[PDB]
């Protein structure tokens, strides 16, 4: 939404036109930074086919990797935070009562007496299997 | 100034008729605010809380 | 704006200038979020409501008088946001 | 006149212009195709080539820039600050061009002094990428530091800027690892090579060793063994 | 100009502090003494001179007899008082006051017959172009960046407690209390004699007045501070003066600041410092009392201690009501707080028509000080 | 130590030397005394937060009120006239959502460019 | 804590003061120095610094 | 830089014709008075091949002898302060802290009780020998 509305803001400067191929390249140097990061996240998910906990660790890996590039950090951080609040909400409903529900099988914890579950290791949270054992 | 007095009189009489619980000083203040384009809805809301 | 808003809290509560602080913050917030009118400006709608109200209570004589008095408020030519004031009185009945 | 002003502009903005530039060091500056023209075209055409080379050096490093982040966390941080000072050079490119359309008259000699002020900036970044080709850290931090060891108090602010942004993954490894001892290095780009060794519970066998050759020069040796301890 | 070329002579109560304006400490401060030879002969020490004054009278004080021209803050003799002004301008500064205006000081309780006297000296004898007679009370208040408040002048003179309301003082609240710092240094020798160390040299007694500010410290609650001495606390410091006599502190450390509140160690029935503070404010107008509690200023050379700021704060509430905000403004320097106010006044914009010149002196004589 | 602080104040705003410092000290004192010779902070703060609200800086208004409330509910730990610190700060005061921020910044970038072009023309 | 809270308020009210100047101002307030007199002194010092800086 | 923007100033006039050789020479006479002293500065740095305090020594005696033109005195005063505020800053941390950085032998007092510190006379100062000893 913020990407397509900026192009209309510079199209108000197109009715008084004086934009160049070179003046426009300057507005495009922030949104190639945002969109190239957006493209390199998009290519990895295709190659994986990842969903559920396999997306969560993939976006958690980009929060480490894009440290030291501060503004590139802000979108990769934002994207894991918006992927984690659905995920950890399905976790919290299991802490308040005891609901394990898997509609799409987004959560890793499958449901079976002996109190078997088995997690899976295919899909795991943002952190490692130790958070799974807990 | 003359006109303004007469206007405050009408306003006070209307107030009495509608038995609102506003007197002259509170009403003058209410009028000065409204005239500045204040949202009467929001204003009524404040006034009821202030009377409680 | 600010001074008038404050004076109102002060007057209705009958308490002094720095004794109205807590209400002063409540009004500034309520006013700040909905500062300007959200509804069309149209004096006629309010006068009809004020007159239905009188009809509703069968206080028809006070209603008839109220029309004379409203006409008098208009004819003097002093106010401009007449609607708002009348809506504020009506809300307070 | 004005055509030669456009012609150097495309060479600054990128490469080529109204004839073929494509050559880097096969370069007779630019081909005219004619020579019946003024001889003052030979000394304006040498000024046309000499900003474009130092724009393209920063650009080819930016071409090799894009990775998931592999081989060095430090490497793309340095190329990130070369993209930030790349960004400043384009604003100085748009103000030249604004002269052409109506808002006036052009002269190559005034836009020359408006490119002579980017020229101490972009020349020393072209030396700064020349120090290290490497992506590995504790030597990029030693590169930006050797330039504040050089004089000239007006490029000393420009490398000190790069130095504060290069250092920003390094020192973000340090203070967290002092309080918790958390780690992320898998190239050993920190100045301590954090556990490579085979995992055995401790008895005074070396598992953590600094492995001297990844030490910045914005830290000194007695402070590297203090923080290792 | 006069922005840096107005001379600040703060004639204090025992030291004259001269200097040029736009500094934060006086150039040359030293105690004001003159010395008169009885029979003139062959001299000894410094070269042939008619009188040893000041810092050539402080170098030799056993070949001369000392006389302060400023005694108990006030000029007793005016002949020798010109002699120390002569010393401050030409030896311990060196400029002629005839091109440079002079800012000279006064007591908050000197008589007017005395005040026309110091105006007659500067205009005629030193032939100053302009000058201004300024209160020491208002200057110390000005270094503390206020214009109202009461200053607790405790100097090497009379304790003043002067409430000033907007540069105008209350002429029914300036108490003259006879405690001076020179009274304490003298009290300190005679309780050193209970330890067994007695003076007999004037030079050893000069270091008593230094030690009073130097080694001696103030803690909160003296009363428990002697109680902590009975369980043997650490507070006893022994200064060594090369010779067999010792000046120690430890059982006389806390009695000597305790004498501020209790003049009974000195043997009198007079008011204490907090007491003379409280009596002065308690006859002030009820509507401007509040402004004096919140702008209490310490000033002078007696209240030179590291820890007397908070002692007066925990101590003054227990007199005055508690529905008063009392806040003790304690600067670390305060001997020079009269002088820093006197230099800053020379650099005041609203003072360039409050100067008292020789022309206004020529039209009304020495009652132009009435002002 | 009023005297250090004021010297410190004259130097701080400037982040030869003696001459300038004395001048600044004089300016400062002259102004200070002139002003002295010649409501509670919370109601003033409220008026400002009200200004922020009408101008639709609601988030900042909310945060501002909250922080003031936080200082009021705290006992002071290093400040003895907390009210005066607030008053001084106070006396020194002064969809179509997403295109507004973008429109202001783009207009500013164009402006910066115009003022730098006007400067470049001006030297000639 | 307290110094950081006061530094955010300084920014919301646009007074532009960082932690150095704020710390000098705080020690003045504490010495019972009037806010209004000081806000003037400060306005003059900014104006004067900026003037001296512009001739530079 | 400050030469070549004053150049462009006078070429702004040349965008209309008018200019002759003595129209331009009211610019050449202030620039000529700067350079002619800047070139007699410039020979002794080069063929001297000086560094350190020795450099400050040549610029100090050139600043004394060019008291004849105020415009000539002012350039070499700017030259001796733009060369000494670096060299003052290295001695300043030496007399303040007692530790020095010299990676290019930037100070006359080189490092290395009886740890001897040797002061060279190839960085021979503008300031006297007695204040160099202290």
């Amino acid at each position: 939404k913020e990407y397509m509305i900026l192009i209309s803001q510079l199209e108000h400067l197109q009715r008084q036109g004086l934009l160049s191929l070179q003046k426009l390249w300057f507005y495009i140097q922030p949104t190639l930074r945002t969109m190239e990061v957006l493209a390199s996240i998009a290519t990895s998910l295709n190659k994986g086919e990842c969903f559920g906990g396999a997306t969560l660790s993939l976006l958690h890996d980009r929060t480490f990797g894009y440290t030291g590039d501060s503004q590139a950090q802000e979108l990769c951080l934002y994207l894991t935070k918006a992927a984690s609040a659905p995920y950890f909400d399905i976790l919290e409903r299991w802490i308040y009562r005891g609901i394990i529900n898997d509609p799409y099988s987004e959560f890793m914890v499958e449901e079976h007496w002996d109190q078997r579950y088995t997690i899976v290791q295919q899909q795991i949270p943002s952190f490692l299997q130790k958070v799974a054992d807990k | 100034m003359s006109a303004v007095r007469e206007t405050m009189d009408v306003l006070l009489e209307i107030s009495r008729l509608l038995n609102t619980g506003l007197d002259m000083e509170t009403l003058s203040i209410c009028v000065r605010l409204c005239e500045q384009g204040i949202n009467p809805e929001a204003l009524s809301s404040v006034i009821k809380e202030l009377r409680r | 704006p600010n001074v008038l808003l404050q004076n109102l809290c002060c007057r209705i509560l009958g308490k002094g200038e720095a004794d109205v602080a807590q209400q002063f913050q409540y009004a500034v917030r309520v006013i700040g979020s909905n500062f300007a009118p959200t509804v069309e400006r149209d004096e006629f709608l309010v006068t009809e409501k004020i007159k239905k109200e009188f009809v509703r209570q069968r206080r028809e004589a006070d209603g008839a008088l109220f029309s004379e008095l409203h006409r008098k408020l208009q004819s003097q030519g002093v106010l401009k946001n007449r609607w708002s004031i009348l809506y504020l009185l009506l809300s307070l009945s | 006149e004005t055509s030669l002003v456009r012609d150097l502009l495309y060479v600054f903005q990128g490469i080529d212009g109204k004839f073929v530039k494509m050559c880097n060091s096969e370069n007779c500056y630019k081909v005219d195709g004619k020579v019946a023209v003024s001889k003052s075209l030979k000394d304006i055409t040498s000024k046309l080539s000499e900003l474009g080379w130092l724009h393209n050096k920063i650009k080819k490093y930016t071409d090799q820039r894009s990775l998931d982040r592999a081989f060095g966390l430090v490497g793309q941080s340095f190329c990130a600050a070369l993209h930030q000072e790349l960004k400043e050079y384009y604003r100085l490119l748009s103000v030249l061009h604004s002269q052409l359309q109506v808002e006036s008259s052009l002269t190559l000699r005034r836009l020359l002094v408006w490119t002579f002020d980017p020229k101490i900036r972009l020349k020393t970044l072209a030396a700064l990428v020349d120090h290290c080709q490497g992506r590995k850290g504790g030597e990029l931090a030693s590169a930006v530091h050797a330039y504040t060891k050089t004089g000239d108090p007006y490029m000393r602010s420009l490398v000190q800027h790069i130095l504060g942004l290069v250092a920003y993954p390094i020192l973000n490894f340090l203070y967290r690892w002092i309080y918790d001892g958390e780690l992320e290095d898998t190239y050993h780009e920190f100045f301590v090579a954090s556990d490579p060794v085979v995992k055995t519970d401790r008895l005074w066998h070396d598992k953590y060793s600094l492995r001297k050759s990844m030490i910045p020069s914005f830290m000194t040796m007695d402070q590297s063994r203090k923080v290792l301890l | 100009e006069d922005d840096i070329a107005a001379l600040v002579v703060d004639n204090g109560s025992g030291m004259c502090k001269a200097g040029f304006a736009g500094d934060d400490a006086p150039r040359a401060v030293f105690p004001s003494i003159v010395g008169r030879p009885r029979h003139q002969g062959v001299m000894v020490g410094m070269g042939q001179k008619d009188s040893y004054v000041g810092d050539e009278a402080q170098s030799k004080r056993g070949i001369l007899t000392l006389k302060y021209p400023i005694e108990h803050g006030i000029v007793t003799n005016w002949d020798d008082m010109e002699k120390i002004w002569h010393h401050t301008f030409y030896n311990e500064l060196r400029v002629a006051p005839e091109e440079h205006p002079v800012l000279l000081t006064e007591a908050p309780l000197n008589p007017k017959a005395n005040r026309e006297k110091m105006t007659q000296i500067m205009f005629e004898t030193f032939n100053t172009p302009a000058m201004y007679v300024a209160i020491q009370a208002v200057l110390s208040l000005y270094a503390s960046g206020r214009t109202t408040g009461i200053v607790m002048d405790s100097g090497d003179g009379v304790t003043h407690t002067v409430p000033i309301y907007e540069g105008y003082a209350l002429p029914h609240a300036i108490l003259r209390l006879d405690l001076a710092g020179r009274d304490l240094t003298d009290y300190l020798m005679k309780i050193l004699t209970e330890r067994g160390y007695s003076f007999t040299t004037t030079a050893e007694r000069e270091i008593v007045r230094d030690i009073k500010e130097k080694l001696c410290y103030v803690a909160l609650d003296f009363e428990q501070e002697m109680a902590t001495a009975a369980s043997s606390s650490s507070l006893e410091k022994s200064y060594e003066l090369p010779d067999g006599q010792v000046i120690t502190i430890g059982n006389e450390r806390f009695r000597c600041p305790e004498a501020l509140f209790q003049p009974s160690f000195l043997g009198m029935e007079s008011c204490g410092i907090h007491e003379t503070t409280y009596n002065s404010i308690m006859k002030c107008d009820v509507d401007i009392r509040k402004d004096l509690y919140a702008n209490t200023v310490l000033s002078g050379g007696t209240t030179m201690y590291p820890g007397i700021a908070d002692r007066m704060q925990k101590e003054i509430t227990a007199l005055a009501p508690s529905t008063m905000k009392i806040k003790i403004i304690a600067p670390p320097e305060r001997k020079y707080s009269v002088w820093i106010g006197g230099s800053i006044l020379a650099s005041l914009s609203t003072f360039q028509q409050m100067w008292i010149s020789k022309q206004e002196y020529d039209e009304s004589g020495p009652s132009i000080v009435h002002r | 130590s009023i005297t250090k602080l004021f010297g410190d104040l004259c130097e701080s705003h400037m982040v030869s030397k003696n001459r300038t410092k004395q001048t600044l000290k004089k300016l400062a004192y002259d102004t200070l005394f002139v002003h002295l010779f010649q409501l509670p902070v919370k109601n003033k703060i409220i008026m400002l937060s009200f200004n922020l609200r009408i101008c639709g800086m609601s988030s900042e208004a909310d945060r501002l009120e909250e922080l003031v409330e936080y200082l009021e509910q705290s006992n002071g730990i290093q400040i003895s006239d907390l009210h005066a610190v607030l008053e001084l700060l106070v006396e020194l005061s002064g969809v179509q959502v997403f295109e507004a921020d973008l429109g202001t910044t783009v207009a500013y970038q164009e402006l910066e460019i115009s003022t730098t072009i006007q400067r470049t023309l001006q030297i000639m």
